[PDB]
This record gives C-alpha cells, structure tokens and sequence, in this order.
C-alpha cells in the first residue's frame, strides 16, 4: 500500500563499463559527428539507430523489433544502451543474456516475465520486492530464493489500473536488451510474441553473433537462430568492426573514468593487443596493470607494466590454443 | 447475458492486409487483373472462387485446403480475401504453427482458443465477460444453443488459418481431425512453404509437407506462383497509398528491384523507416537517394547471415 | 465415406468372383482370399489369429473390411480408426483402443471409467437370460505401422477374451523400424504378431477397373459425365492416385454448372486439373524451387 | 479356502504342441527317432535330458537354460517336453519378452503374475478365486504344506524373445531366480550380438548381460531336413481330423524350406476349409498351389510391397 | 530391541565356488610360494595386495581403493577373496555386480547403501540387524516373488543403537571388505556416492574389478580409462592380472574336483585343461558337473576322454556359441 | 545461539597439502625460488600476488580467476596458497564439477551447502556452514537472523574465503547461472575454476561449443592464469619435501628414479608411492629406502593411463 520509496534495485557493476554512453551522439540532421556523449567511431550503425528512435516516438514499433548482429567487441551494447539515453533522461534498461532464463530457481517464464517488467520513479517489477515478500537481509538469502506469485501480480497490475488515469502516475516503456539470442529455444520465442501484443510492452533489442545456426528446440536451421515468422518483423542493425584509429580513442575514455595516467608510448601497444586478440581483454588489464605500477610507486604506467602484465594474465585465444597442443602431445603415444 | 462485447481481435496480425476487399471476379467465374485490392495471381484467385462456392452449397463436409508455394507470394491475402467472399464480416484467426509450444498453458487449450475464435459475436467474444477454462464453456455452449432453438441468433463458420504447419507435432494433428468431422466447424485453411519434411514427434517418417497421410487426403491443394517485377510494384503502389505514404516514379521502381533479391515482406517494410527519413530532409515523399539510404542501414535476415559468416571463417584464424 | 456402394464382396457358393457383383469391380484374388476368412469365422476357428491387408493406399483396403460386415449376419458393427488416431491429447493409448474393443462388439453405445465395469456384471446374467444375444465385430485397423509396443502388447490382451471381435490390420509399408524400438522388422509390427496372422496383398487396378469405379461414384453423387470426360480422367487415376481423381468429380461439377452446360465436358477436367493440384506434382514444385534458391 | 479354482491358463500359447508327451528317450540316455511327438533334434533332446536329471539331483543350483537357435527349429517344443517329462501335471507358461511393456501394469507385476503361473500346488489360480491380497494367501499356502494335504512343486518358465527385455528386467529375473523354490528359467534367442536395452552402448551376447550369462547353459537347435518336415506335418494332420495325401506333404515341405516351418503348419487349415467347399475330403496338390498364392508370410510380402510401391 | 539370535541371512549360492580359497598364499616376508592356501598363480599380483593388507592394518586405506584390472577368467574375485580372509576369521565379504544397482524395485542410492551396509561388521554384519526389525520374512516362493519396504528412520535407530554399545566395551565394530564388480555399469550418479561414503571412518574398503579399456563414462560423453571419473582414478591402487599358463590350469582344475567330489582320469585332465586355455576358465570348470553325471548313468563313476568329448558338444560355450547365429544370418543377409 | 561448533571442515582432500604456507613472495612482489613450501612455478606465482592484492583493494567486484594447465602441476596447491595470505585463517573449500549431481541431493543443494563453507567468521573463526550442523529453508533462515543482528553490535565480521571448483567441463548450463548470480551479490567469496581441456561442448546443450566448457556470458568476467608442467631438477624437490611432513627418510638414487616416473606419468602418481614404498621397506628391516623399493612398487602398482593399455592390447 505504502511502496514509493524502497525503489533502488538497479544493476551497477555489470553494466558500469558503459559509463561513457551519455546518448547516441547525433545532430537533428542525422549525423554523427565521430565524437559526440563519450561515443566514438560506429558511424554507419548509430545513424540506423536514430531512425529507431523516430519510429518509438510517432508510434510505428508496435509490433516490431531491433536486432542488432555484428561481431563480439563492436559495441553491441553501447549502441543498445545509447537508445536507453537518448530517448529519455529516466528510462529502464535491462540487459539480461540468453542463457541467464535457463536456471533452476524458476522456469523459463517466471524469468522472462521477470525481465518484461523490470523495463516498465521505478519499475513495475521493483514494486515486487516489497509489495511480494520480505527479504533483502545478509548474504544466503541470495542464495535462498523465494517466488513471486501470480496472485501478487494481479494486486499491482490493478492496483495502477486506475492511477494512469490519476496523472501522477506515468507509464514509460523501457528497453529490453536480450544478449545471445540463439540460447533460447522456441518454448520461450512464443513467450515473446505473447507479451509483444501488449499496449505497455517495451522495445525488444537482441544481439548475436551467429551465422546460418540451428534453432534450439527443434531440428531446422533459421538464419541468427531466430523463427522465421518473426524474423520477417525485424529491422536488422550491423555493425563493423574497429580500426586502428578507433581503438586509441576507446581506451583513452577508460582511462580517465579509471584515473590512470598513461604515456603515449603505453597507448600504441594497447591497442596492438586490442587489434590482435580482443577488446573486453585489452579494457581488463588497465586495472591489473595500474596496480603493478602502484608497487613501484611510479603512478604513470609504462610500457614495461603492460608488458609484464601480458605475460601474466593470458586470454581466451592463447589459453585455448595452449591446451590444444598439450592434448596433441598426450595423443601422441 | 451479455451480448455487446464488441471487440477483442488481434488487429497486428492482419493489420498489413487492410487493402484486401474481395477476390475480384467476375460473375461468369474469372479473375480479372487487377480488381478489389488483389493483383495478379490469376490462377490462385480462381480456385479459391470454387471453394467460396463448395462452401455456399453444403460441400465442403470434411475437407480443407493447403495453400502451398514460396514465402511473400500472398498466401495470407487469398486466405483472406476467402473470407470475405462469405459475406458480412465472418471471423478470421490466423495463428502461426509454432504457437502451440506455450509452457504455460497446454497444447489442447491454444488451438481450442483458436477453434472458438472463428465461430455480431465471435464465441472466444462471449468467453471473456463471462471470466469476470473447461468448466465454464459447459454452460456457454448452451446459451447459444438455447437462442439458436429459441430462433434468434444464427451461427456463422469462420476461416482458421494456419500458417508455418509443419512445426505442428502429430498429436495436434489428430486434435485437428477430430474437429473437421463436425457439423459447426470452421475452414482450416493451411499453409506451407516446404517439400517433404519429418513429422515432429515420430522422427523416422518422412512426409508431403509435414502432413500425417490420415489429413493429407482431405485437403485441396491450391499452387501460389512468384510476381514479376511489374506486378511487384503494384503491389507496394497500393501499400504507399493505403498508408499515406507518397512515393515517385523512379524511387517505386528501385523498392521493386530489391523484392527480386528479397522477398516481398521486406519491401513492404521499408515504406515506414524511408518516409521518417523523408521527414528529417523536410520533404513530402522519398526519392532514390532514400532507398538507397536505408538499403545500407537495415538488411534482410539471408543477407545479415552471409555478413557474419563470411567473417566467421577469418575471425577464428 | 466413399465406400457407400459396397454391399458385400461378391461371390458365388463355389467361391470364384465374378468380377462385376455388389458394387466390388475388380480385385479378383483378396476378394476370393477373403472368403476363406468369411468360413473360419463362421466355423470359429479365427480365434488366436487376424488379417493383415497390405498393400497400396488406394486399392480396396478399406472396402474389403467393409464388405466383410455385410457379408457376414445383416447386421454386424464395423470400427475403421487409423493407426495415429490414437495419439491424442484428450485420451491417451489405453483409452482409444479400449473404446475400439467395446465398440465392436454395440457395447460403446451402453457405455454412452467404471463404466465399463459395472455393464459387464450387468450383461453377465443378461446374456443367460436370451432376450437380446450377443454379436461379433469386424474390428479394422488402417496404418497400423504408425503404432507403437505399448499399444501392439495391448493387442495380445484383448484377443484372449471370448467375447473379442476379429481384428484387421492394415499398412503400406515395408521393412520398417519398429515404434518404440531399435530393431527392423517387416510391415511395422513384432515378430510374435507376424507369425500368428494371415496376410492377404491387394494389387494396384488396372483400366478397365478403374473407369467402373468412377463411372459407380458419378452415380452416387449424380452427376451426367460425357463419355469423353472419363477416358481422360481414368488416366489421372492411373497417374496419380484413386483420391484426387475421386475429388474432381464435385469440383468440375461446379465449373459446368457456372457456365449452364449440365454436363461435364472434358474442358472442366482439364481445367480443374490445373487449378487443385496433388501431393505428387506439389512437393515436386517446391524441391524444384528451393534447389535453386539453394545454388545461388 | 477355496481349493477347486480347476483351470484359468492361456491355451492358444500351447494349442499348437498338443502332440508333444514327453522327449521320448530311452533307458541309457540315448535319443529315438521318432517317439512321444518328438521328431529330430538328436544332439538337443539328449541335452535336455541332462537337465532333467540335474533338477531332480538338485545340482541346477543358479542356473538356466538357454536355447539358442533359428525360429522354426523347436525351441519351444522342447521347452515344453522338459514340463511334461519332469512330472506330472506340472505348469507351463511360455511368455514373449515384449509382454513386460505394457500401458497399465507395471513391469513388476506383469513379472511376478508370470513367476506365480509356474510354481503348482497354481499360485495364480489361487489369487483369481477371491479377487495386499497376495499376502494373505501366503498363510492359506503355509497351513497347506506344513500340515501335509498339498504339496510345492515348480514348473517351467519360458521366456521367448529374450532380446527385448530390458536392463530392469533382467535383475529382477536374476534375484527372484535364487530361492530354493524358483521355477527353471528357460530362454530362447535367434540372434547374435545386440545391444543390451537401457545402455545403447555396450553389446553383449544374445542381448543378455554378463551377470546372467556367465551362470547359464547354452543348448543349440539346428534346422531341419526336407524329409523331417514332411514327418512333422504329418503328425498335425492326424491331430486335427485333417485327411491329407502324400502329394501334398511333397509340396508342404517345399515351402517349409523356403520360409520356416512355422508358416506350412498355418496354412493346415485354411486349406482343409478349401477342400470342404468344393465337396472333398483330402487336402491335393490342387489347394497347396492355391492357399500359397491367396496367402503370404511375413517375408515374400514385405518383399512385393517395397518392389510394387516402388 | 532383541536381534542377536537372527544373526545370518545370506546368498549361498553366489559365493559357492571359490570357497577353496582360505587366506590368500604368502609368506612373513611378503613373497608367495606359488602353491598355498588354495591359490595357484599370479605371483606379481598377490604379494601387492600384500601391501594392501598392510596399509589396512596400520589404517591408511581412509582415503583410498583397489582397483583390479584383467581379464574376464582369471581369477578377479579370488584375489578380494584372500583379502578377507587374512584380515581376520571373520570379516564380511559382498559380491555386488555393477548391472545389479539398476533394479525396478528399489532406485540407485537404496541399492548401494544395502552394499555399504554388508560390509561393516559388528561384534557382540550391520545390515543383518536391519533387515530383522523392519518386518517379517525369508519364506517361501510368494515372499521371494514379493517384496517389502524398508523405512528410513529404522537405520538412525540402530546407528544410534550401535554408538551406545561400541564405547561400552561389550561391542566392537570391525570394516569388512567390499567388492563391486564390472564397475562399468555404474553411472556418475553412484560414483559420486562412493566418494561421499568413504569421508567416514568406520567406512569399508573398496575393490573393484573391471574388464574394459578406455570405455566411455556412464551418463556424459567423455571418455576416460576403465569408465571411471578422474576425480576417482586419481586415489586408486590398480593392480594387473595375467591370464593363465598351462601348468596353472592343470593344477586350478585338479583342486576344484575335490568340492564336487569327482574322481577325474590322468588323460580327461589333459583335455579338461585344454578347454580352458581356448573358451575361459569358468567354462571348464561348468562342465566338471555336467560330466559326471552321464557317467553315473553309464554306471561306473570314473570319467574317461568319452565323456568330456561328449558334453562339449551338448552344452556350447559363450563364445562358440554366437558364431552360429552370426554364421546363419549372414546367409540371410544374402537375400 | 551457540558459537563453539570447532570440527568442521574434512580434511582428506587437503590431507596432501599440509607443507603449503603460503606464495611466499618479496615485498616488492617478484617470486622466490623455494619459500614456504611451494617450489616452482614462478610464473603463475606472481600473477596470484596481483590476484590477492585485487581481494583487500576491492577492486574484485564480480570476476573469477581461471587455473589452465596440464594435470599434475598444482593448480589446487595454488588456489590453497592465496587462502593462507589474506590472513588469520580464512576459510577454503574445493570440490569437484561432477560432485553435483547426487541422487536425493537437489543440484543446487550442492552449491548451496559449498558456498557456506567458504564465507567465515575471544574470537575464532566459524563458517555459515558451521552453524547449520549445529541447530539442526526454514532451518536454513533463522540461522541468519542470528548473524545479521551481531554485525549490527559490532562482534561479528564476515570475510570471503576461496571456492575452488575443480573439473568444469562437467558443470551444466543450469549450474553455471547459479555461479554468475550469487558471486557478485555482496560478499559472496572468490570463485576459482579449473580445466585441462580446449574446446568443449557446453553439457545440456549439444551444440555450443565453447573454450573450457564455460558459457561466454561467465567467460568475460574471468581472468585466466597458466600453470606450466614441471622439470625433473625440481620436481624432485616436490617429493623431497612431502616425505620431510610425513617423516619418511630417503635415498638419493630413489628420487633420482622416483622423478622418472612423474615425467612419465603424473606428479600426484608419485606421491602416491610414497607411503606403500615405505611400508614394503619397514618389512625388509630397513628404515631408509633403497632404489629397488621403488623399483618394486612402480612394477607391481600400475596408473590409470598404462593400465588402460595393458587391456586393449590384449583383448585383440
Ligand atoms: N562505438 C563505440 N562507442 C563507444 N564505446 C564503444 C564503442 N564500441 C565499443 N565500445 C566499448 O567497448 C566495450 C564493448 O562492450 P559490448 O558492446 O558489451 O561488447 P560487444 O561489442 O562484444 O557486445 C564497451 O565497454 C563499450 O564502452
Ligand atoms: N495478390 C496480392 N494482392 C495484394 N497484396 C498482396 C498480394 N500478394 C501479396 N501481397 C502483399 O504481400 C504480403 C504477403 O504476405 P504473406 O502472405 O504473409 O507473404 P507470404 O506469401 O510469403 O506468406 C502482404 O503484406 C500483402 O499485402
Ligand atoms: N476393387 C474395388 N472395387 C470397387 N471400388 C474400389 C475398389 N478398390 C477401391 N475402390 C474405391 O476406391 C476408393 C479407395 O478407398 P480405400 O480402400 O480407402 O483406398 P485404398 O485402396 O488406398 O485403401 C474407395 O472409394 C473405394 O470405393
Ligand atoms: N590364482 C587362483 N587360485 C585359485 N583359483 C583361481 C585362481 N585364478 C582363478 N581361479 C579360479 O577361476 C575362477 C574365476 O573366478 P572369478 O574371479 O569370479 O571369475 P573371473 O576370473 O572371470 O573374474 C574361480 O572359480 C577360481 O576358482
Ligand atoms: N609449487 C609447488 N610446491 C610444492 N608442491 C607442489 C607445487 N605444485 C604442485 N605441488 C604438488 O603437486 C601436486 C599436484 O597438484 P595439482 O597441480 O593440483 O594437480 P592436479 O591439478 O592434477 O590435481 C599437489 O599434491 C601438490 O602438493
């Protein structure tokens, strides 16, 4: 009855990488001027994403939705999460992965529901922690879990039935962001058609990384592992790949949201292993690194600290790479 | 008790069909070109001009049609332009074949939903006062029985299309069978796209397109062949004026170039994100330097597979 | 359905057909194969044992089942379900071929889950008493490789009680994987059922049998046929099938009744032949279309 | 309390081996040729006599017998003369190991009904005459015995098709085998390695663990000659009121040659009915030509449907 | 409340033939003498399970298992057996196979706990006073074709009863020895609960027996060796048994003819022995029963080469067997 | 309300570790050769002393660290050594992928019940797991309204221990959302993972391959360290020191040869004979060991990988 203000539950640490994403960056043209809200470079993706924003507006979406299929370390999300920025100051954005449905503390619609109204002041879904059951203490009552009923959320669902009409309460669909998109199978792709009739459904962003792929649940292959009749319903944004020039300039963000001084030497070599073997691994050794120049006391990481710290921590080409050959010599004889 | 319930329709399903008034004959039993919404198509038009009529005369007692042929040739448009040929808003519920795979209802209680959907009122109509299930559609049956024997209200047979059928298993194939043995029961006009496939849940037979051979010999088979690039356009000319989307000359026939790569449902979507884009640069309608503007923003699902596969190869070595 | 002219197999008492007799045209041995069978019934020698008709979908397999009620006492039940029409979702195995046993026996019209129970105390006396007697079924079976062995070990129960009718299987098939198994074995069925049942094979028509047949049908949907029309609608059904050439006769009895003719030319065949197609010419069409979708 | 159940048994199973008396062997332990039914079978009728005799000196101590052979050569005709040799009225009750996969009963019960067909007094006439309820007639079954009116002998279990049962029935045949009051076992296979049922991995012998192979003995049935068969149709032509001539038997052996010997004794009396129609009395040449075309077997007909369909 | 006095309910008839065998052959210096106590080969194979014996005696078994690789034939069950016997007169002993976990009337974790249960022995085993308190049987035909339940809350009952006997001093508890055989039949559900019974301390000690190379595990899709998972092969003492010569053969074969009190000719042995160099052992010694009862009916009680060349032809072997089902249905793979 | 519930924590997995102190590093964090008991090994030495320095900096929130390398090289023994430096005994618990899947046991009643033996506690040290063998969701509930309200006075502490979770290809795809949601909760303890493999198919799926049987959603939140296989100069010094703890005098030629066998063969296979290597010399009457002690043990006791052969070879 009194659930206004026990509305903080909201995700930091994992989406907190995107703390430069302050919009998509564009001009009342269309136009991307290749620096503009932290983003950098994309510049043929984010134009598609500002036609998606006109078409949220005036009200073409329903019945629709955005994929966006690049390959991983493209910015995928930052482009997902922009939209969340650029279409309102205050808008709910949750970015669950696909295999993050298939648990064993609820089926596979107690979590996709749970997902379709945490993007819905608050979200709908957070008045669920209060208004459904006491919880919230120390450390193995997140390993316990409770459930939320139906019957508590037919309460919510006509409590605000006629605080829409109030004026104090306001309705603003949100974005859902479903990563790996081939993890569902098609018990759960009929789910989303069901809850996309909607009038209050948010706008569904998806993301792959697949090619021609086998449909999980069945024995057909669709393309991007999604059903062909919604497939025919989608508006498809790719994404290329960064440069040389690009990937001096990522770093450099990240850098100063994590306070480290580097020299200019430092930054050609750290977007030399950013070109060879990934980008979610070169951003993860600016911690690891900073912290070996810290014993040292220098507070200016060189180009010896980077090159220490490369050979420590490994990545995930080399230290797959490197078990292939040990089980090839253990085949031998 | 309550008989004004007007209106609970899935209206985004056939929302992109609100051009198609009537099959467009003529009273000797031809189609012509261009007629009542639909053009082209001159043989699928004719033969759903004998099931009208098979209908009408009391003789279409067990069977049913399968509309077979490739994607984006209109197979939903002639299943309902069929519709209504029978005159006065007779109901229509399309529904795709991977529907019944729902966790949180059952498989008998989807396609019975659907079944009471296209039986003015529909049945699912008067099913949804009445809540506010099997034990209630007891006491709802006989209502309507009891107002048909009174004399009042005369029950009509709808269209039950179902599109995608060969990802239905083989035990709603017989729940389906069961149904086309009754005197009230709708057309239950398919859909298919494919030659012959495995029925889902057996995994040894092979069948014509997905289809137990108990149903396959009560059904009529009608082919929807490909357009032509001059009939294609005609086809998006009535989608841009139906929608208030003004469109010129030479940027119409670049949209009908791209569904002879594609299929037709992706031309047919670019008429929204292009005329928004229209809006930006302060014109009326879209020019050629549009369409080519969103051709390299937005791809089709074929073409966005081929992208990532051909860089699949060079990312892993 | 369509086997409504059927009013036995047509044989003389010295057991040789007369190949034109009761509406059966044709099929010269399993009509003469299934006379055999019409005397162990009577002599009551069936019990242990059935039929199995194999054969091509299309070629009396139904009809000579049907004819083996009429033959029989004037009136005898007859049950013809499909193999999967017992894999339902509102009964499951048990409950289908239970109601087939009790409906050829009609004992399904008593009934209409304990009910079964308490009409078989009720008949118990009742059939000692003699005001009503008890009658044998000609239970049928179409497509019975579509069956599994939780179904064909509740075959064997059944056939022991003594009130059980004589079962008639039916398929088309060859050297199958067994339903439920991993074992090939002929005709879908185990192999302490195959030893046990008496095999009749049906062959396919010819000409002259098959024009009889649509020249009978026309008669019992009423419908004036040019005599050219049929010469040219017996070779769709040497082609095709026997059930797509059936299913012309009302859709072309539409076209000349549009154009005020009232009598089916060879036009109307040969239009209605390019309007409703067939399962032979449409799978053909899509694997033709989606090979070269495929190359480029 | 009821002791006059008299008689519920499945007699279609053992209507067909109503000739066989016994194995028909003389004093020394050697084998005739043609005696009580049997005809043939020299090396497996004197190794069933062996098994006989191993019952009754109570050294089959957790074993049992296992028939391997191809269908049609006598497998279960001698499974049949060991019930009828090792006393008299001894019960009898040959199963198919696809009768455990049934839709209402559990595989436990559809076993233990088929132990209690075996063991005399049968244990299962006496859980019919009233109908958990078995448990009380196991104290109407200890007052019989100890008090010296009735008797407990076991019988003869006959397991056909031994390669369809699975890995939970074969453990529940391997306990409920080693009491001191368990019927003999007997198997009977026509197939070499398979794949046990419940492991799709793993092969072994006959479709049959290395639990319960490694403690049972193995008899072998060989085929039969053109001039034996024409002596085991002649023994069911005399059991059955069915006249028959000698040209007939000339032909009746040649399609038990081609198929098995299982298919000419069908084809008895389809073709005596034949030859009541048309007003004789013996089976000629005329109907052997003709119930051979009318009629077909498991073989030539899935062979002429795979050809003509395609 | 009362069960000392129903002390033994057993299977006589598993354990019946290698009942020759009392102590397993070895010196005070660990070296056998290749004729002793029953045993009679495989010298490199039982002087390490002396080693075994000893680390059971100074009690550093807790942790670890026996693992015994050979063949099918020569001699697995006979080496456990030894160890039985020389860890005290009377110490229990249970031959569980690995295809006998997968019953219909009980499930996998009710199975194992009877086969851990066995094996743990209690002086005035621990399963017998079980099996006396839950209900009433062991009789005739009808019991045997039945079964019962087994409540669960009755083993902390006696569990609990047994550690207010043990520190009296009245009571002493005594580890058996537990053999599983064919270990792999057993899946990673039951593996993982042999390494969840041997972190007690009054817990017995495993020997498993296998006959099989790098088989794939039971229940995923790795292979490993023996069909064991990694986290268990890793603590095993793996010992190897080779298959038998002819002089051990002869002399295996001429014991087993005193517990079934045959008298055998000096040439039926020459092809006895023959036999068991070309099916198994196990074979040769089946037919030792079956032989001499066709000479009882010959009347003369000594069995000659006539016999032996009579009942190799009556009763198959396992392995000669199968080649005349193969041989025949390759002629019906012929159409 | 008790707090003295001392025996916990079974100790036949660590039962082989007990000369494990500590890393051993400098103070300005470049390794030793030898330092309280970890020989070796350098390199993933010092990469575990930027890891534990990761733990008191909080800069850890929601990662793991991965432990690739070839079987016998001490990845349990170094996942041991960073549970001892964060200091005064805090807890460790290790495990197996395949201990999740018992019978009556809940697949998540074994995560459960290993996630509470490693967040610890006149103060000593308890676990979470500590008081529920005391007391006994409802039982497992009001043990937690018994902690909460003591860090509300101001005598209780909770710190993170270390789970070490060993063979992760056999961990299913239902597990490993379990171990993405409750690590980076609050104060849920480090998570170390183990694997010896490369590309391997995701179990419960079928057709996703991945790098080490992990899904790629878990794998960017993951830092990977390498251990390398050892050398016979000091893998020697290995087993020179496990027989120091266990009191068992030695020879030189014995290691000499006793090295031999763990290049051939595993490490952990060569401390396997050390205590039946001993027990046949107490019989001989000799307190050292000599060379044909361990002569004779390594030809009568067979591994996993030789024994497999011996019966292939000969089944042919
Ligand atoms: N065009 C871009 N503008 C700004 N940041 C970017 C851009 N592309 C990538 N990034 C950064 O790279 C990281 C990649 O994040 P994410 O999109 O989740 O990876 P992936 O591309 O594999 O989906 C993010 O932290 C993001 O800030
Ligand atoms: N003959 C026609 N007349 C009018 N519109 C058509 C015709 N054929 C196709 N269309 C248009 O093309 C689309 C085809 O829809 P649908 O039937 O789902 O495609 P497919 O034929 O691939 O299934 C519809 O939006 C419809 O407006
Ligand atoms: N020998 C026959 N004589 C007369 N009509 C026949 C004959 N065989 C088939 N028919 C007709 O052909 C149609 C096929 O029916 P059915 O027996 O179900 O086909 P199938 O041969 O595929 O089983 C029926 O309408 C039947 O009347
Ligand atoms: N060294 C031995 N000493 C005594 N008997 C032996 C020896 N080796 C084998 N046997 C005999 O071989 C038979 C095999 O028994 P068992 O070990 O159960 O089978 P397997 O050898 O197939 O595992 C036993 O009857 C046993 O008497
Ligand atoms: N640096 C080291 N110092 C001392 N002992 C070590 C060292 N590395 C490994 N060991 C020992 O070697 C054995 C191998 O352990 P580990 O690497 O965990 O093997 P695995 O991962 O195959 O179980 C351990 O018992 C440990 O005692």
């Amino acid at each position: 009855t009194k659930v206004p203000e026990i509305r903080d539950v909201t995700r930091i640490e994992r989406i907190g990488a995107h703390s430069h994403i302050r919009g998509l960056g564009l001009d009342d043209a269309l136009e991307p001027r290749q620096a503009s809200q932290g983003m950098v470079g994309q510049l043929a993706a984010r134009r598609a994403a500002g036609v998606v924003l006109e078409m949220i507006r005036e009200g073409k979406i329903a019945g629709r939705a955005v994929l966006i299929a690049g390959q991983p370390g493209t910015g995928k999300t930052a482009i997902a999460m922009g939209m969340a920025q650029a279409l309102g100051p205050d808008t709910p954005f949750t970015a669950i992965a696909g295999s993050e449905i298939f648990s064993l503390e609820m089926s596979k619609t107690e979590a996709l529901t749970q997902a379709f109204r945490r993007s819905i002041t608050v979200s709908l879904h957070e008045i669920d922690v209060i208004n459904s059951r006491t919880q919230g203490f120390l450390a193995l009552f997140s390993g316990d879990t409770g459930e939320i009923k139906s019957e508590v959320r037919e309460q919510i669902n006509a409590k605000v039935a006629e605080w829409r009409e109030e004026g104090k309460a306001e309705i603003i669909p949100g974005v859902l962001f479903i990563d790996e998109v081939h993890m569902l199978d098609i018990e759960s792709f009929s789910f989303l058609n069901r809850a996309l009739e909607s009038d209050m459904a948010p706008v569904l962003i998806m993301a792959t990384n697949r090619g021609i792929t086998r449909i999980r649940g069945t024995s057909y292959q669709s393309p991007h592992g999604i059903p062909i009749d919604l497939l025919d319903r989608l508006l498809i944004v790719s994404t290329t790949p960064y440069s040389e020039k690009d990937t001096k300039q990522i770093l450099r963000i990240r850098c100063e949201e994590e306070d480290v001084e580097m020299s200019e030497d430092a930054y050609t070599v750290l977007t030399r292993i950013g070109l060879e073997t990934s980008l979610r691994y070169a951003i993860q050794l600016i911690t690891a690194a900073s912290l070996v120049c810290r014993k040292r006391k220098g507070t200016e990481v060189q180009v010896d600290d980077i090159k220490r710290v490369y050979s420590l921590f490994l990545d995930e080409s080399r230290s797959t790479q490197y078990m292939k050959e040990y089980q090839d010599a253990f085949l031998f004889n | 008790k309550i008989e004004e319930v007007k209106s609970t329709t899935k209206t985004q399903r056939i929302a992109s069909h609100s051009h198609v008034k009537g099959l467009g004959l003529d009273e000797s039993g031809l189609a012509k070109q261009a007629a009542s919404g639909l053009v082209g198509q001159e043989n699928a038009r004719e033969a759903c001009g004998v099931i009208v009529e098979l209908i009408k005369s009391k003789k279409m007692a067990g069977r049913a049609v399968l509309l077979a042929g490739p994607p984006g040739t209109g197979k939903t448009a002639l299943a309902l332009a069929i519709a209504q040929e029978l005159g006065s808003k007779v109901p229509f519920c399309p529904m795709v074949g991977s529907e019944v795979y729902s966790t949180e209802i059952k498989k008998t209680e989807v396609l019975m939903e659907n079944f009471r959907r296209a039986i003015d009122v529909t049945l699912h109509d008067l099913d949804v006062a009445n809540a506010r299930t099997d034990k209630l559609r007891g006491e709802i049956n006989k209502v309507v029985n009891k107002y048909i024997d009174q004399g009042i209200a005369e029950l009509v047979p709808g269209v039950l299309f179902v599109d995608e059928v060969h990802m239905l298993d083989i035990e709603c194939f017989t729940y389906l069978h069961r149904a086309l043995e009754s005197s009230i029961a709708p057309i239950v006009i398919f859909a298919s796209n494919r030659g012959n496939c495995v029925i889902r849940g057996t995994e040894d037979i092979t069948s014509p397109h997905g289809i137990p051979l108990d149903l396959l010999d009560r059904v009529m088979i009608i082919r929807t062949m490909l357009y032509t690039p001059q009939e294609m356009k005609q086809i998006i000319k009535i989608r841009a004026q139906t929608e208030g989307i003004n469109i010129s000359e030479e940027a119409l026939n670049h949209l009908g170039e791209i569904g002879t790569k594609t299929t037709l449902r992706y031309s047919v979507q670019l008429l929204t994100p292009a005329n928004l884009l229209a809006k930006i640069n302060g014109k009326d309608s879209i020019e050629k330097e549009h369409v080519e503007e969103i051709s390299e923003l937005f791809y089709d699902a074929k073409s966005s597979a081929k992208i990532l596969a051909d860089q699949q190869d060079k990312y892993m070595k």
